[PDB]
RNA sequence: CCGUCGCUAGUACCGAUUGAAUGGCUUAGUGAGGCCUCAGGAUUUGCUUAGAGAAGGGGGCAACUCCAUCUCAGAGCGAAGAAUCUGGUCAAACUUGGUCAUUUAGAGGAACUAAAAGUCGUAACAAGGUUUCCGUAGGUGAACCUGCGGAAGGAUCAUUA
RNA sequence: CGGCACCUUACGAGAAAUCAAAGUCUUUGGGUUCUGGGGGGAGUAUGGUCGCAAGGCUGAAACUUAAAGGAAUUGACGGAA
RNA sequence: CAGCCGCGGUAAUUCCAGCUCCAGUAGCGUAUAUUAAAGUUGUUGCAGUUAAAAAGCUCGUAGUUGAACUUUGGGUCUGGUUGUCCGGUCGGUUUUUCAACCGGAUCUUUCCUUCUGGCUAACCUGUACUCCUUGUGGGUGCAGGCGAACCAGGACUUUUACUUUGAAAAAAUUAGAGUGUUCAAAGCAGGCGAAAGCUCGAAUAUAUUAGCAUGGAAUAAUGGAAUAGGACGUUUGGUUCUA
RNA sequence: UAUCUGGUUGAUCCUGCCAGUAGUCAUAUGCUUGUCUCAAAGAUUAAGCCAUGCAUGUCUAAGUAUAAGCAAUUUAUACAGUGAAACUGCGAAUGGCUCAUUAAAUCAGUUAUCGUUUAUUUGAUAGUUCCUUUACUACAUGGAUAUCUGUGGUAAUUCUAGAGCUAAUACAUGCUUAAAAUCUCGACCCUUUGGAAGAGAUGUAUUUAUUAGAUAAAAAAUCAAUGUCUUCGGACUCCUUGAUGAUUCAUAAUAACUUUUCGAAUCGCAUGGCCUUGUGCUGGCGAUGGUUCAUUCAAAUUUCUGCCCUAUCAACUUUCGAUGGUAGGAUAGUGGCCUACCAUGGUUUCAACGGGUAACGGGGAAUAAGGGUUCGAUUCCGGAGAGGGAGCCUGAGAAACGGCUACCACAUCCAAGGAAGGCAGCAGGCGCGCAAAUUACCCAAUCCUAAUUCAGGGAGGUAGUGACAAUAAAUAACGAUACAGG
């Protein structure tokens, strides 16, 4: 007795399992964008299956009317402040097809490569989890965390550790100490 | 144990309820007092919210009231004379209310010989006045006389003497005394 | 079961309390007051989650056996005790006094009111009966009963109360076109004028009232509170003042005021 | 390709045992325990002026210039008050029966299903070699036969005058 | 005006034989009753009920099994022509 | 081995091992339920000539349903609400040239429930006629009196169903706004100063069963004057009143 | 975030199912298992059985304290500092657990109590206890009982028999403090216009009576009772009354009864004001009690409408209350709740009644185009139960089970005479099972209880076990040289 913990079974598997298409477009997304699994790609669908979902119900209310001019239009502007919707179109029934590919996009796994940094997705993405990358002045280490756009050019490599430049970090040290024994 | 519960009664229709639950205090319902005539008894029972209710058993003696003269006197009473529920409470002689009974009369007389002073059955010079100014008000339905004569005035008992504790009543005037004494001739 | 419960869980305690779901088992049960549990609030609620003058229920306890606070005149003690609608929290270290007032959204807001307006209470008429030795009465959906009432103060009028001494300053009859304040359900906070008051034999007077917006609304007269005439109301409301805006317009509100 | 009769497994079905078990109701008889109730009175005492011995037993021989005085035989009047107890009442349970439900042994019976290679037939399918069915009776070793009436899913949408 | 009855296209249908209804149904709703939900086990077991009976109405499950059916197409075949 | 289809009978891509390889991934398999898929339970939304399915036939109470007909049409003003016509303006705002759309009052042979009275707001007024540009621009002003501007009490409502908005349908859940838990799953937090104090929040929406409230009068029923014992009322008598 | 595929076939299109596929805060299990946050977890079988330990007690400036205790010293010649023990108080009826019953029952929303109880709560509030009125309880009434200390029994048990003292907000008794007004009684005079000296009774609860608690408008004639002012023709005038939709309501009087409730012989601080100079009469801040009326916490009922399967349940109810009545009894109160007497009703194909549920109800959960379907032991709200069934004490509130009394079923301890029991609290064990954790740490939080800032709290939290479920993601990255692709 305090109150139950909320949780989702969020991130959902398709229908069938061997849509070789499917699956073969889903390795190619995964390829672009770096991802460990599909587990990842089957996470951005729901989330961007459940935009759809809202617009569908917005648009299925008269436009000019309460609910769907308001909550629709606040959808909008944090699908805007998330940077997945672009700046033209800001009208609801654009939100319905945004499609996969641009989500992904906005993660700070690419963020850093597109931003330049790493150098090869596989390596920003390793940059990113061994403690290095900080959106803010605070290190990030989730590769899908979704750019917020207005913290994009914020985004710099750590204040501590290297590539920053604070600390030259671990095996140059043991080089320099061997040096030093030399 | 005794229970006042709507659960058991089968139903409206008739429907055997089944013993939902085992039967609560706030529920209960306590023993029958059944208060005879016979020295003055009395036991309280602590009930809900405490609040002690005076059960009457054996008891004798009441305030029983006129309704003409607006009166009522430290009276005893004599017998369960009739009960319209039930007449094992006559052979038992069990005191009810609503049972109509004889009435001592006594105090009753005494009450009167101070009020008007005309006597019923058959000094100071400024009180003469007074006593002038009254009486010649209430004339007396005849069986009411009789009784006083007797010694036995007919009453019906109204107050529930198994929850007051107090047997006080009300002596029987015009229809519903008629009807009461027709009752009673019935009976016998 | 078996007699009076003794406990209040922390999702089952009333929301306008506005606690955490999460942060222990139980919520603070208010304690028999003059005020319903579920339209009260306790010195708890008042001194740790709103003001947050306590950062625990420990806090708050020792601020009350300190003996600053006083909810309507006298001190209380007790961390539950029911300080409801219209009741004056004055804290004397600090001269923080307050009055318990609702927000537009239905929660309890905290009204940081003067000292010299900090000193009546103003509060509703329940009944007028009269009591042992011929004496009229009138009592107060907030809590008080009071001994000889002025004749012409009839049922669901308000009363000034003088609290200090516990009289009768003043009061307002209930009639159309006079101010007043809502204390139920969804309309809980606003404030507006009374234009009808359907009668229905029985069944719930309801009273139409309007704002200051000319936006109407309905509810039920025991969910009314007469607070004074219109323009001129007897005690100093929040900000916002009972107007309940829309959602869009509130959103609207939010993000043109936006003043780093 | 259809039945009878065989073999090997399993499912249920019926079924004597005066079967067994659990529970739910339930007749009659008993009836614990409390509650009230009719009494009953271990004990505890107050107030009565009820006579003391008491060394001022109320402020100096004396109804103490007698004090809730020394205090028990009083006895009267109470108040509270146990076991014990008369009738009720609620009624657990028990005893012996009766009954409904669900379980469960159960000799034997009579079935059905499975399985690849058993036996006597060739019933149906081709006008399947008596055209099939259906209803119904009666018979038979098994398909089955054969009355009667019906149907064509017939082996005919056909014979004009 | 009425009941016991052909041809074409079907745009209407229908799995197709065919159907002027078996049409106006995924462009799904005129008004109603009744019946069916893989095959077998089974119209059995049981209880009811109805009967003089024979039987009728009513009506299981366990268990079993990947087909059972329908319509037609080409064949093969037929003591059919 | 194989859910199923099936693979095995000396050439197994299906068994048993190596390599490769696939799928999912700190998870993945198996078992039973159950939901989807199943329009294979069908109200939406199935079938019944032959595939399972139309009672052999008619009668028939419940139930379920049930033809059409009673107030239609036109005018006359008057509120909005977005597109228009320029931004008249310091990317936002106020009218007109215009619009459709949704109301409201009315008048049309038309009552919307009717009165016993309170308040008659108003001028239908005209009592003195004029503060005054040559005026019907404008109001100090009270006997007859428009009552809808509200009550506060009768009188008696044909009654439903239907639908309207409302008030109530505990919080958690669900949907959902805000917000950098580092991200999220979450959580009700937080945010900003001189960083001496100040300060946003803790929304909104759902739930349609029944009851309450109000508007609507199409649809569907119900009801009324055909021994008119009917309706009204300047009836004129009366009768029973009640007070 | 509306999706279908394999399988009868020689091949074809259907009926049709099987099979796959996807999900499950849906269980189990098989492998495996590095980390972060989050975390269900003996419901399913047996509401089966339970060793051990713990889970309710608790005192403030302010109830009692000569512990022959502590501690001690610069209020006690009745007391005053702390305080074991015990009596008084209050609490133990909350919480926690579990889902056996239970199918118009529970439950959901919705009404109602003008149909009632309600410790607590905060608001309120009682000159009348007297009983003839020339000599009477107040600056303080009584005796007990426990701690203790002593005399013990027992094989044992939270067992308690006798003496000695000893208290109380124990528990019993019991004082003050009237004026007025109204109602019942009363020495006569003087022939009416009649009119009074003076005696008794009247709080609050209790009981039935009984009255008031009004209210649709103006104006009379006069018949019986016949009052005030007569400025002696006659006038008569200003004549009371809450709330509700609604009462026999609130409420106030008259009348009595009453084994006469209540009406402060109460504890901590502080120690003021007038002198009629007594130690006089007087007066502050608080505690607790105590009356009905409020309120609050609640409480029983109660209105309307709504439940899963079954006709291989069509009649049921009514001897033994069914339906209604009348009256009583009882109850806190309504009521066939129970009793007496009478009537013959009441429900039903709009499925009554019966049977089943591997049924506690709802919030909700899973699935997810729309409609749905299934699940809901389980964090919230209700309801039930504490092995079964019964009964009751105390109490405001229990038909309580960490109360009692019994019987059944189970079981412990015994010196055999007798005692004690009740985990569906927590932990743990057996048992059953496919199936579920530590006999840990603490009140810091959360809230709760009391005599109450101070104590307690297996409620609650904290870890432990934990692949129930959920979220986030390491299991190399960048080079160079060396061999191949573009
Ligand atoms: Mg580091
Ligand atoms: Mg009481
Ligand atoms: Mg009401
Ligand atoms: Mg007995
Ligand atoms: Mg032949
Ligand atoms: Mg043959
Ligand atoms: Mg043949
Ligand atoms: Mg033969
Ligand atoms: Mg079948
Ligand atoms: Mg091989
Ligand atoms: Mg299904
Ligand atoms: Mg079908
Ligand atoms: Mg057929
Ligand atoms: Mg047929
Ligand atoms: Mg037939
Ligand atoms: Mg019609
Ligand atoms: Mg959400
Ligand atoms: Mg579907
Ligand atoms: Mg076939
Ligand atoms: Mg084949
Ligand atoms: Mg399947
Ligand atoms: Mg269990
Ligand atoms: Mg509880
Ligand atoms: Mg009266
Ligand atoms: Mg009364
Ligand atoms: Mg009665
Ligand atoms: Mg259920
Ligand atoms: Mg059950
Ligand atoms: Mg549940
Ligand atoms: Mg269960
Ligand atoms: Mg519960
Ligand atoms: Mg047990
Ligand atoms: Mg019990
Ligand atoms: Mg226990
Ligand atoms: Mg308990
Ligand atoms: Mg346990
Ligand atoms: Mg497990
Ligand atoms: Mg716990
Ligand atoms: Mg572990
Ligand atoms: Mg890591």
């Amino acid at each position: 007795p305090r109150a139950p913990r909320t949780y989702s079974k969020t991130y959902s598997t398709p229908k069938r399992p061997y849509e070789s298409a499917r699956l073969d477009a889903e390795l190619k997304l995964a390829g672009e964008y770096g991802l460990k699994n599909k587990r990842e790609i089957y996470r951005i669908s729901f989330q961007l299956s459940k935009i759809r979902r809202a617009a569908r119900d917005l648009l299925t209310r008269d436009e000019k009317d309460p609910k769907r001019l308001f909550e629709g239009n606040a959808l909008i502007r944090r699908l805007v402040r998330i940077g997945v919707l672009s700046e033209d179109k800001k009208k609801l029934d654009y939100v319905l097809a945004l499609k996969v590919e641009d989500f992904l996009e906005r993660r700070l796994q690419t963020q850093v490569y597109k931003l330049g940094l790493a150098k090869s997705v596989h390596h920003a993405r390793v940059l990113i989890s061994q403690r290095h990358i900080a959106v803010g002045k605070q290190i990030v280490n989730i590769p899908s965390f979704m750019v917020r756009l207005e913290s994009e050019k914020h985004i710099d490599f750590a204040r501590t550790s290297p590539f920053g430049g604070a600390r030259p970090g671990r095996v140059a040290r043991k080089r320099a100490a061997a040096a030093g024994g030399e | 144990g005794i229970s006042r519960d709507s659960r058991h009664k089968r139903a409206a229709t008739g429907a055997k309820r089944a013993q939902f639950r085992k039967k609560r205090k706030f529920e209960l319902g306590r023993q029958a007092a059944n208060t005879k005539i016979g020295t003055k008894r009395i036991h309280p029972v602590r009930t809900r919210g405490g609040n002690q209710k005076f059960r009457a058993l054996r008891i004798e003696t009441g305030n029983f009231s006129w309704a003409s003269e607006g009166v009522a006197r430290k009276t005893r009473i004599t017998g369960v004379v009739y009960h319209p529920s039930n007449n094992e409470l006559v052979r038992t002689n069990t005191l009810t209310k609503a049972a109509i009974v004889q009435i001592d009369a006594t105090p009753f007389r005494q009450w009167y010989e101070s009020h008007y002073g005309q006597s019923l059955g058959k000094t100071s010079k400024n009180t003469e006045r007074k006593w002038a100014a009254r009486a010649a008000e209430a004339k007396i339905e005849h069986a009411v006389d009789s009784q006083f004569g007797a010694g036995r005035l007919y009453a019906a008992i109204s107050s529930r003497p198994g929850q007051s504790g107090r047997c006080d009543g009300y002596i029987l005037e015009g229809e519903e005394l008629a009807f009461y004494l027709r009752r009673l001739t019935a009976k016998k | 079961a078996r007699g009076p419960k003794k406990h209040l869980k922390r999702l089952a305690a009333p929301h306008h309390w506005m606690l955490d779901k999460l942060s222990g088992c139980y919520a603070p049960r208010p304690s028999a007051g003059p005020h319903k549990l579920r339209e009260s609030l306790p010195l708890i609620v008042f001194l740790r989650n709103r003001l947050k003058y306590a950062l625990n229920g420990r806090e708050v306890k020792a601020i009350l056996m300190q003996r600053h606070v006083k909810v309507d005149g006298k001190v209380r003690t007790d961390t539950t005790f029911p300080a409801g609608f219209m009741d004056v929290i004055t804290l004397e270290a600090t001269n923080e006094n307050f009055r318990l007032v609702y927000d537009v959204k239905g929660r309890f807001a905290v009204h940081r009111i003067t000292d010299e307006e900090a000193s009546y209470k103003l509060a509703k008429v329940k009944k007028v009966q009269l009591g042992k030795k011929g004496i009229p009465y009138v009592v107060t959906h907030d809590g008080r009963t009071i001994r000889y009432p002025d004749p012409n103060i009839k049922v669901n009028d308000t009363v000034k109360v003088d609290l200090a001494t516990g009289t009768i300053t003043d009061f307002i009859k209930f009639d159309t076109g006079k101010l007043v304040y809502v204390t139920g359900g969804r309309n809980l906070g606003r404030v507006g004028t009374i234009v009808h008051r359907e009668r229905h034999e029985g069944g719930f007077d309801l009273v139409h009232i309007k704002d200051s917006l000319e936006n109407t609304f309905v509810t039920r007269l025991n969910n009314v509170f007469v607070i004074g005439e219109p323009g001129r109301p007897w005690i100093s409301l929040p900000k916002g003042k009972g107007i309940k805006l829309t959602i869009s317009e509130e959103r609207d509100r939010r993000r043109a005021q936006h003043g780093l």
